[PDB]
């Protein structure tokens, strides 16, 4: 900039067969607020509880749950800074895609295309790597997409994940519940039921956001509904 | 010094004869440490409770 | 009552007698030892700083009453802080000699002891031994040894050393008096120190010595002109004005080496050359050549 | 005089009689943590409270609970309060508790040793099966992290009161009763001094006074003039920032 | 004949170091201040320990040379009371001359972290430093300091009457 | 130990480490509390008030000059708390990015846009071991073009939500819940209460009360675009004004 | 100690050890004398040699026929800075059609000077330069150090026992400034003559002089014309 | 501060535990150690003054340059070490520069304080360069605030003055121009009192002699920026070391 | 009592004691028996901190 | 004295035992990590106590092994922290040669690679010769081989050539091993026999532990 800079690399292997600091990475998408994303196939749902704990906040905009375009929409897990570049990031992808193809951009694309930005950021210096996890949701070419996108780089395509605080509990209900090609009432369900396996974030309406991708686009849900869905669980 | 192994004995006995009774400690550290200086009498000291701890554990 | 000393005697336990409370052997050693005078004209340059100390620790113990006219409160300790050799313990021996000024040599690692606890108690030993003198001063050399607190510390880090730094501030609150014993305090790094420790008020006067100056420098090699020969062909201020700013201590140490090339010879008298090859001998060599950096 | 109240609660108001928190339901807090950025008045307002009720003080050096015979620093602990119960209605005053409070250790040396000890038995009779029935314990501390995870836990050190450094009401009145036993020239500038004021601390506050005497004596002055207050808070203002910065809002 | 015989270093170290201890008297006739401290550093090997025996010898003053390894010993503060006690008595003996050989036993860097702590050291290091010139003028008893590292050494040591001039023995040259 | 204590290198730039967040980023929140500024921030319906504590550290200083609300576009107008010597540095910044759109977009940037592109670049910072993150917090007030009089607050560390009030200071915790209690018994909110509210709760926690040349109130009023400095006649109306509540 | 490990990293002595430790680089080198008269500025340089059978070579390196040097310190350290001289002569040339004013050239050398002092670790420039320059404004002598201030002065002489030759300037501090090109030279190597003992005396071989003025171009007479100047002894007496 | 063996004391893009580098703090004590520069504002221009160390008595006026004219009606009085001085110069030389011949009227100095400011911050986060160990001021006279005199330390602070001093008696300066009224006096008065404060900090015996480099940008000059004229700096020394005596 | 533990995050069970402790002590400044809903809630913040405050600690 | 690097397994820990024995010197043993232990200031202690010990018990070399160790860890497990790292280092110089200057002892230091050893320790003329193995061929490996197999049990099943050939040019301790662990593997049969069938097994656990083929097979 007005300086020399940084380019080594902050990660270095180990004799174990590990990298670092994506493991310290690990330990922080944990220690966020619930986040699950499920496939249904009939529409995809992402469902986060965000600790706000006062509800002194007027978001009519900004949420953890954020529409990047017109059918692709994101949720994350642990720590809001290094959510605030990545959402800024998929916005700008979602135009670069606009232009040429003008229909927004494609889940199984646009998660190859951050994971070589993020394998950068690890492998640079003066970068380094996120501890975000990233849920990205999309309904486009007649067909609902759910991917999972690490603090590595690393993509994993999922009918039902679950990341944020408590996430070995999610994975292991959403197992037993739900089993693969079920409906989009059970999707929905189970996903309030993910955030309510332990909440603590004070307990209003507006600490919850849920956005769904179906046929017609994305939208990002009022709170009041996603109170009702939370209301069954006990 | 002397007197530090001496005390744990026989109030750890009092329990065995009037049993079953419960010997609570109600915080074990600054006894329980896993390091001992072991040169200066005071480390010594502190070694020479835990030594009788340990035996009197499987006594009762 | 407690904390006296009684005898009693071994082949039965009978007061053997009563004797006064008093301190340990190492505290006798910090007790006073005197410094000679430097006198004020004599040590040169830095003259407004030599208003500064004298002002602050010597007039309030010895022009008392000037002090009381004021209605202040005297200094709880002062600090003396720049770079070294800008003459900081140097103008304090010259105010302990003229005056008469109770000066306690204290060595700063000397607090701290092998025996646990009792190092501290040490500490209590000395400030008690300047309550009963005061006014006094009590000379303290480098405080990162009184010791630096930011302890997290389970792996090691003694916490003799702890207690030592802590023990300072328990004496220094106005609870335990040291409103009329002041502290000189001298460090060359403030940049490893608390503020718990330093920092305004709980050692009021905060006193600089900035780098010198060509004045300065005039002053000091004119009273080293004296007593041992010096060149006309260049004098430090004079050599000064061609490179840039040095400190005092360099300024004598360079013109005791300029002489001792000089006595080595078998010359009492001085050339520019002696002189020359003094900046020559404090800087280091590895490869000696001149004609490299030709 | 607001965060003096919080204090006020807890140490003057069981010792007349527990009966008005027993009235409540519930049981008057134990030990008071005085907390607050390098320099406020930490130590100052265990102190100040203590001597305006007029109960039995007991102030204490907590380097000189520690020595190197051990369990001797086992018995003073228990020792400080059991007096202090004698002679109820009491204050227990042990300044800088960084001392006794030690880490978990066990890599330590012999130091650190007989400071866990301290640490141990302070808990039990604090907060534990024992209880104080209306000693109160007043703790100053310049920050505290050095002490053990479970002292630092709160229901052993139940009350958290932070002591911000002097308000611009504070340093006002502060600064006058300190210039009071001080020979006037006929001076204004205590305005000027609040204006001027930056880091101020309760120390600070002290010592701008205290300069001005010696600067006055330059002067060419028997009492303090108008210059030298002038001279004195820029001074202290310029050294405390350059040479380090505090801790401000200590945990 | 190992060390090279009369070098450029050998030849500088004892102008500072030999020329007091043997006489006193011309120092006061020419009216010089008599010198303190000779800082000797370098990596291993570049003989810091070889030059001060071959002028400890020839001054034919007496010589104690120490490791500071034994002057730390037990715990902090013990090692302390030997630093001082030995000094002051070499300080007392006149024509004096210690070499203390390689200090960063009592001598390396002054931090702590609070995981850690170089305190143990430091006491001691702080110890000698302090005694050097002392608060008092200075005597004409000669110390130097074999150091293995020129990063370890705080600013207090470095002061002209406890360090005149630093020769670099540093690959010889 | 804990906030010092490598893994990586993460105590000296910014990786993650074993507390599950970024110490150099941690360091970076601390820093706040070290300027000696704390704010209280009340979204009205009518204006969207900051009121800030004003370092004044000299008595030699002319009080036009020295401020720390800056006027960033004709739109919104800011505070700045936290260490000043990274104040001066973010504001400049930020200019850069609201005149960026000022030009394409051909009119006034939204509050909400405005803290986006800025957070954004606080996250760079952050995210970034040329650099450390800032040691200040810029919080924004501004008429949104339809959404109404919005309050929204980017991080030193760079992340941005919308707030009805927000607190961040010195006392970051303390403030936010003495202002909860505020907004909870509900006096409504005029120009005059709103900021009443706001400079209440600022004092109170501190406990201090001011002088109006030490605190400063910056509003953003649907009376017009423009940012303004009210000055402290007006300033000094609404210290008054606290009395006999509520 | 621990702030002079990078020039980055402050010294709380006020100015870094490092900027400190560049000076002496210079002092090492050349005794070199710098005066002006009005109307031409002259730079008397002594030469060294590496070697016995070897004919000592000028420590005047050109900048330019308008604008010269003289170093002190490292021969390679002048050059580097030189080259950067010699291209804004060039410039200079196009632009105005004049000789760059000798006060702006010197800034713009210290805004190179500043870089390294800058960057982590790097080294500043450990020459100093005695610059003679004819401009507008009239001759000027500066003094550019290992720092990036510059000096402007009347006569200074920089290098190894250059207070001698100091003292010499100060003597006839007026005397330079009046009097003619040949006696202007003649006082500079009188001056550079007393660094050196009474035993070691200038001769033709090891004189290098750089004249710069208004009526001529930077020439240099290595034993072109040094013997008629060579001609008198004054010494300072050791 | 700390002096920790492995950065935060030897980088600058490291924090401390409670934010601050050590760094800019060492810079800090630089301005402290050399002589001062005084500026006060006036309302009809800007009036500066720096004292300049004889240290050689074989120097002329333009040597060691602590005043800079960064534009014809814009000034810069630096106090500290000269080197981090003239980089504060050259940015400073062309932000001006750009704006007078571009815009065509004169620069308000409240941004130009704040833009400056900014580049010395920019590099104090940054670790691969350092910290300015200068303390510097900036003064113009302007059509649009009229004078405005900003003071920005070695940290990229930013303040304005009605009258500084920066340098090794702040607090003696300071105090001086408290007691005077050059908040809204005249330029020309101004020249002498801004000389005399300068004598009182110079000393016969920490300095021999010194040569007052003042700047006009004021009602004599027409709000031109000059260094002061040769008669006029004479007239306000020779005021200075009368008046005391 | 549901509305009280609901809006922090878990707290050890001699932390829930201490703020419940600090309640009836504010109870007893105002000089009442009864502590309010101000009281308890105010107290309850306290102590522990960092429960309203996710503010530049979003999660 | 002699440094010993280069490949580590070349038999650099035998050599010494061998070379003692011929001369007739007293062979002290002692580790370099035992040198830093809990205890504080008994670390030169000892150090010196072992230099004194060599010197009265007249001809003597003594053995350093593995003093490659204080170097390459920084331990973090001793209360004696960094200092006393520090402190032992010096000590051993000190008494080696130092101002002490002691004869008839020489040290023979066992290292993996003195580009891994303390350069403190490490320096040119204390050690006059430095001595750096090759990677011990095929032809080598022979000799040591015929003796291994004097020294156990005797058979036409014993196939020594085919195990030797298969491994590629690599230490003279798989030699050792691959014995070792045939005897141990006969155990696990319930067999007193050590045949080609023990062998063939053996080299396969031989060979991956110390450095494995497979990866450097691609690189050639």
């Amino acid at each position: 900039m007005a300086e020399r800079g940084y380019s080594f690399s902050l990660t270095t292997f180990s004799p174990s067969g590990k990298l670092v600091q994506i493991e310290y990475a690990l330990a922080a998408v944990a220690g966020g607020a619930p986040s699950v994303g499920i496939k249904a196939a009939n529409g995809v749902v992402l469902a986060t509880e965000k600790k706000q704990k006062s509800i002194l906040y007027d978001e009519r905009s900004v949420h953890k749950v954020e529409p990047i375009t017109k059918h692709i929409g994101l949720v994350y897990s642990g720590m809001g800074p290094d959510y605030r570049v990545l959402v800024h990031r998929a916005r700008k992808l979602a135009q670069q895609y606009y232009l040429v193809y003008q229909e927004p951009i494609p889940t199984a694309q646009l998660v190859q295309r951050v994971a070589s930005v993020m394998q950068e950021y690890t492998q640079s210096g003066g970068v380094r790597p996120f501890g975000v996890s990233l849920l990205i949701c999309g309904w486009n070419e007649g067909r609902p997409y759910l991917f999972q996108s690490d603090p590595s780089g690393a993509y994993f395509a999922w009918k039902a994940t679950a990341m944020g605080k408590n996430y070995v509990n999610g994975k292991t209900f959403l197992e037993k519940r739900y089993n693969e090609d079920l409906e989009l009432e059970d999707a929905i369900h189970t996903a309030i039921l993910t955030l309510k396996e332990s909440f603590e974030g004070q307990m209003t309406e507006d600490n919850i956001e849920v956005g769904i991708c179906n046929e017609a686009g994305f939208r990002r849900l009022t709170p009041t509904e996603v109170r009702d869905y939370l209301a069954a669980i006990a | 010094l002397g007197e530090g192994p001496r005390m744990v004995r026989d109030v750890f006995r009092l329990a065995k004869e009037n049993a079953p009774a419960i010997i609570f400690i109600d915080e074990i550290d600054a006894i329980a440490t896993k390091r001992f200086d072991a040169q200066t009498g005071a480390d010594r000291e502190v070694q020479r409770i835990l030594l009788e701890l340990l035996n009197q554990m499987d006594g009762f | 009552k407690p904390g006296d000393l009684v005898g009693v005697n071994k082949d039965s336990y009978l007061i053997l007698e009563t004797l006064p409370t008093e301190y340990d052997s190492r505290v006798k050693a910090m007790e006073v030892d005197e410094r000679p005078t430097e006198q004020y004209s004599d040590i040169g340059g830095l003259d407004k700083q030599i208003q500064e100390l004298v002002e602050a620790i010597v007039l309030p113990m010895n022009h008392k009453e000037k002090f009381e006219n004021l209605g202040i409160q005297p200094p709880k300790g002062v600090l003396m802080y720049g770079p070294p050799g800008t003459g900081k313990t140097l103008l304090a021996r010259a105010c302990a000699a003229q005056t008469k000024a109770t000066f306690l040599k204290l060595a700063g690692p000397q607090l701290v002891q092998m025996f646990i606890g009792d190092g501290a108690k040490l500490v209590r030993d000395a400030f008690a031994l300047a309550k009963e003198k005061a006014p006094s001063i009590i000379f303290i050399d480098e405080l990162d040894a009184i010791g630096t607190k930011r302890f997290d510390s389970e792996k090691a880090g003694d916490r003799e050393v702890q207690r030592t730094m802590l023990e300072l501030l328990n004496q220094l609150d106005g609870f335990q008096p040291n409103t009329q014993v002041k502290v000189i305090a001298a460090t060359n790094r403030v940049d490893i120190l608390d503020p718990a420790l330093l920092r305004s008020g709980r050692l009021d006067r905060k006193i600089e010595f900035p780098m010198p100056n060509e004045e300065a420098r005039a002053r000091i090699m004119q009273i080293h002109s004296r007593k041992m020969n010096v060149s006309p062909d260049v004098n430090y201020e004079e050599l000064a004005r061609c490179t840039d700013d040095f400190n005092g201590a360099q300024c004598k140490a360079v013109c005791v080496e300029a002489g001792m090339i000089a006595l080595r010879r078998g010359a009492t008298e001085l050339t520019h050359e002696d002189y020359m090859e003094g900046i020559l001998e404090v800087q280091a060599k590895k490869k000696a050549n001149l004609q490299y950096y030709a | 005089s607001e965060q003096i109240r919080e204090l006020r609660e807890v140490i003057e108001l069981p010792l007349t009689n527990p009966e008005l928190f027993q009235r409540v339901g519930i049981i008057p807090p134990k030990g008071c943590l005085l907390y607050g950025p390098p320099g406020t008045g930490k130590t100052l307002l265990a102190r100040a409270v203590a001597s305006q009720l007029d109960c039995n003080f007991l102030k204490v050096v907590s380097s000189s609970i520690v020595d190197k015979y051990i369990g001797e620093s086992a018995r003073l602990i228990r020792e400080m309060f059991n007096y202090a119960r004698d002679h109820q209605p009491c204050i227990i005053f042990m300044d800088e508790i960084d001392a006794i409070g030690g880490r978990r250790f066990s890599e330590g040396t012999s130091a650190d040793r007989e400071i866990q000890r301290t640490l141990m038995e302070l808990l039990n009779q604090m907060d534990g099966f024992d209880t104080l029935h209306r000693v109160k314990m007043i703790m100053a501390t310049n920050r505290p992290d050095t002490l053990d995870p479970a002292l630092l836990r709160p229901g052993r050190l139940d009350r958290k009161i932070h002591i911000d450094l002097p308000n611009e009401q504070a340093r006002l009145d502060i600064l006058k009763i300190h210039a009071g036993p001080i020979t006037k020239h006929g001076e204004i500038d205590y305005e000027a001094i609040v204006k001027l004021s930056d880091g101020f601390n309760g120390a600070d506050l002290r010592n701008v006074c205290t300069e001005a005497g010696m600067f006055a004596i330059r002067a060419d002055h028997d009492f303090v003039v108008q210059e030298d207050f002038m001279k004195a808070v820029r001074k202290v203002a310029d050294s405390k920032k350059l040479e380090s910065k505090l801790d401000y809002k200590p945990v | 004949s190992d060390v090279g015989g009369c070098k450029e270093q050998i030849e500088k170290l004892r102008e500072v170091v030999e020329t007091p201890l043997l006489h006193p008297e011309r120092f006061v006739n020419l009216g010089i201040e008599p010198p303190k401290g000779v800082l000797l550093f370098g990596p291993p090997g570049t003989g810091k320990t070889l030059c001060a025996r071959a002028v400890a010898n020839r001054t034919d003053a007496c010589f104690i040379p120490v490791i500071g390894s034994e002057l730390v010993q037990k715990y902090v503060g013990e090692g302390a009371r030997m630093v001082r006690e030995l000094f002051e008595m070499a300080r007392t003996k006149k024509a004096c001359l210690i070499f203390f050989d390689e200090i960063d036993a009592i001598g390396g860097a002054r931090f702590d972290d609070g995981a850690g702590g170089d305190n143990e050291v430091q006491r001691t290091m702080l110890e000698l430093i302090n005694q050097l010139d002392g608060f008092d003028p200075r005597g004409n008893i000669k110390v130097l300091m074999a150091t293995n590292r020129p990063d370890t050494l705080d600013p207090a040591l470095m002061r002209p009457g406890r360090l005149d001039r630093k020769i670099e023995f540093s690959l010889p040259d | 130990m804990s906030r010092g204590s490598s893994a990586g290198f993460d105590r000296h730039i910014t990786i993650f480490s074993p507390e599950g967040r970024l110490y150099q980023v941690e360091y970076a929140f601390k820093a706040i509390n070290q300027g000696g500024l704390t704010s209280v921030a009340v979204r009205g319906k009518d204006c969207a008030v900051i009121v800030t504590q004003k370092k004044v550290p000299d008595k030699l200083l002319d009080s036009s000059t020295v401020t720390h609300l800056f006027k960033i576009t004709e739109n919104i107008g800011c505070v700045m708390t936290g260490m000043t010597a990274d104040s001066r540095s973010q504001v400049q910044r930020a200019r850069y990015e609201a005149a960026n759109w000022k030009y394409k977009y051909g009119y006034e940037i939204p509050v909400d846009m405005l803290c986006k592109r800025i957070a954004d670049i606080s996250q760079v910072y952050t995210q970034n071991a040329e650099m450390r993150p800032l040691g200040c917090c810029m919080i924004l007030i501004g008429i949104d073009e339809e959404q109404g009089p919005q309050v929204y607050k980017c991080d030193p560390a760079g992340y941005y939500c919308g707030f009805k009030a927000t607190a961040a200071g010195v006392k970051q915790t303390e403030s936010t819940s003495f202002l909860e209690k505020k907004v909870k018994k509900k006096f409504d909110w005029t120009f005059e209460q709103t900021v009443e509210t706001a400079i209440t709760c600022l004092s109170t926690v501190l406990s201090i009360d001011f002088k109006p040349s030490e605190i400063e109130v910056g509003v953003v009023t649907v009376e017009n675009p423009k940012f303004r400095i009210l000055t402290e006649a007006e300033i000094d109306a609404h210290l008054v004004a606290l009395a006999e509540r509520d | 100690n621990q702030y002079d490990n990078d020039v980055t990293v402050w010294s709380p002595q006020g100015r870094i050890h490092q900027i400190e430790y560049a000076m002496e680089a210079v002092k090492q080198g050349s005794a070199t004398v710098g005066l002006k008269s009005k109307t031409h500025a002259v730079l008397v340089a002594l030469k060294r040699a590496q070697s016995e059978l070897a004919a000592h070579q000028k420590k005047i390196l050109h900048v330019d026929n308008h604008i010269g040097i003289s170093i002190a310190g490292l021969t390679a350290d002048a050059r580097l800075l030189c080259n950067f001289m010699r291209q804004e002569c060039l410039d200079s040339r196009f632009v105005f059609d004049r000789p760059l004013p000798v006060s702006r050239l010197v800034s713009l050398i210290g805004s190179k000077t500043q870089i390294p002092t800058q960057r982590y670790g790097r080294r500043p420039y450990g020459v100093g330069l005695l610059i003679a320059g004819y401009d507008d404004m009239g001759p000027h002598v500066f003094q550019t150090c290992p720092s990036a201030n510059y000096f402007d002065c009347r006569a200074m002489s920089i290098g190894a026992r250059s207070q001698s030759a100091r003292t010499y300037l100060e003597r006839h501090m007026s005397e330079f400034m009046q009097c003619n090109l040949d006696e202007l030279v003649k006082h500079g190597l009188r001056a550079l003559r007393e660094t050196l003992p009474a035993e070691q005396d200038l001769t033709t071989k090891n004189v290098s002089i750089g004249i710069v003025g208004k009526d001529l171009e930077f020439t240099i007479y290595d034993d072109d014309d040094v013997s008629p100047f060579l001609d008198g002894l004054e010494e300072r007496p050791q | 501060m700390s002096s920790i063996g492995t950065g935060y004391d030897l980088s600058a893009s490291t924090f401390s535990p409670d934010g601050r580098v050590f760094q800019v703090e060492y810079a800090m004590k630089a301005v402290e150690n050399s002589s001062t520069a005084i500026g006060i504002r006036c309302k009809d221009g800007v009036v500066f003054g720096v004292e300049k160390l004889v240290l050689s008595k074989l120097y002329e006026e333009g040597s060691n340059k602590r005043l800079f004219n960064v534009d014809r009606h814009v000034g810069m009085a630096v106090a500290g070490l000269l080197a981090d001085a003239r980089s504060l110069a050259d940015i400073a030389r062309e932000e001006a520069s750009n704006f007078r011949s571009n815009f065509g009227y004169n620069i308000p100095l409240k941004h130009l304080a704040d833009r400056v400011a900014m580049y010395v911050h920019a590099y104090t986060l940054y670790s691969a360069v350092r910290p300015f160990g200068c303390s510097f001021m900036l003064g113009s006279y302007s059509v649009n605030d009229g004078a405005q005199l900003y003071m920005i330390d070695p940290s990229g602070v930013s303040y304005g003055y009605w009258g500084c001093a920066i340098g090794k008696a702040r607090q003696a300066a300071k105090t001086e121009i408290e007691k005077l009224q050059m908040k809204e006096m005249t330029c020309r008065d101004v020249v002498k009192e801004v000389a005399k404060i300068i004598y009182i900090v110079h000393d016969e015996v920490k300095d021999k002699a010194f040569e007052l480099e003042l700047s006009w940008v004021g009602e004599l000059t027409k709000g031109r920026h000059e260094i002061v004229p040769k008669d006029v700096r004479e007239e306000a020394e020779k005021y200075a070391k009368e008046s005391l005596k | 009592l549901e509305d009280y533990v609901a809006r922090p995050d878990k707290i050890s069970g001699a932390d829930i004691n201490s703020i419940c402790q600090e309640s009836g002590m504010l109870a007893v400044r105002e000089n009442r028996y009864i502590v309010l809903a101000k009281d308890f809630e105010k107290a309850y913040k306290t102590v522990i901190k960092k429960d309203e405050q996710e503010h530049e600690f979003y999660k | 004295g002699v440094i010993l690097y280069g490949p580590p397994g070349t038999g650099k820990t035998l050599l010494a035992k061998a070379v003692a024995n011929q001369t007739s010197a007293t062979f002290l043993r002692v580790v370099g990590s035992e040198l830093i232990q809990k205890y504080l200031g008994d670390g030169p202690k000892l150090v010196r106590e072992l230099f004194r010990v060599a010197e009265e018990h007249a001809p003597s070399i003594v053995f350093i092994d593995e003093i490659d160790a204080i170097g390459t860890k920084r331990y973090d497990s001793n209360s004696g922290g960094e200092r006393e790292i520090q402190r032992t280092m010096l000590e051993l110089l000190n008494q080696l040669d130092g101002f002490d200057s002691r004869g008839d002892v020489k040290v023979i230091m066992a290292t993996n690679r003195i580009e891994t050893l303390d350069p403190a320790l490490i320096r040119p003329g204390r050690i006059d010769r430095k001595i750096e193995f090759p990677l011990p061929d095929e032809k080598t490996k022979k000799r040591i081989f015929q003796i291994h197999t004097s020294r156990m049990t005797l058979a036409d099943d014993v196939t020594l050539d085919d195990l030797i050939m298969a491994k590629d040019d690599l230490s003279g301790a798989d030699i050792k091993a691959i014995c070792t662990e045939a005897g141990l593997m006969a155990l696990r049969e319930r067999r007193m026999k050590v045949t080609n069938e023990d062998f063939k097994k053996s080299k396969e656990n031989v060979l991956y532990k110390k450095q494995e083929g497979t990866p450097e097979g691609l690189y050639l």
